């Protein structure tokens, strides 16, 4: 996904909590979410 | 050689009683199953 | 995710038990039947 901002906004924040459909992946892999595993997370900014 | 050969044993009517094989016997006929058995599976998925 | 990884320091050598050394995770710590505890009068104020 994506995340907006830039030097002249101000602060902010969402209280409540993104959610993001993720059942195809699961199902390749054949893990139950109960099963072993751990998630990866890179993030990038847009000029490069 | 064999791609226009009929093919034993659904040839001989006395053998198989049933008529739409014989008929179809030719190996050129099963590609063309959607237009000779209109049988579908339910999805082409494959593991997800 | 977070309500699997086993239960720090239980899961070490230095645990005088042995019960809770194998099943010391967060999924099979919600019975206490396991645990041969048990309350004598659960009531709230007398409220059932
Ligand atoms: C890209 O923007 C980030 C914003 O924090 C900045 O730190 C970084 O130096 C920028 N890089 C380039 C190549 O513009």
């Amino acid at each position: 996904f994506a995340v907006l901002g830039g030097p002249l906004e101000m602060d902010w924040h969402f209280d409540r909590l993104f959610q993001y459909d993720v059942t195809s992946v699961f199902n390749q892999m054949h893990l139950r979410p109960d099963s072993v595993y751990h998630f990866d997370v890179h993030i990038t900014a847009i000029n490069g | 050689n064999i791609m226009r050969q009929p093919l034993k044993p659904f040839n001989d009517k006395g053998q198989n009683e049933f008529d739409l094989t014989n008929r179809y016997s030719r190996p050129i006929d099963v590609f063309d199953y959607s237009n000779h058995f209109d049988y579908h599976y339910d999805t082409l998925n494959f593991n997800s | 995710q977070e309500l699997r990884q086993p239960l720090e320091p239980f899961n070490w050598d230095s645990n005088p038990n042995d019960f809770i050394r194998e099943n010391a995770r967060a999924v099979d710590a919600f019975d206490y039947d396991q645990f041969n505890y048990q309350y004598d009068d659960l009531n709230f104020h007398g409220l059932t």
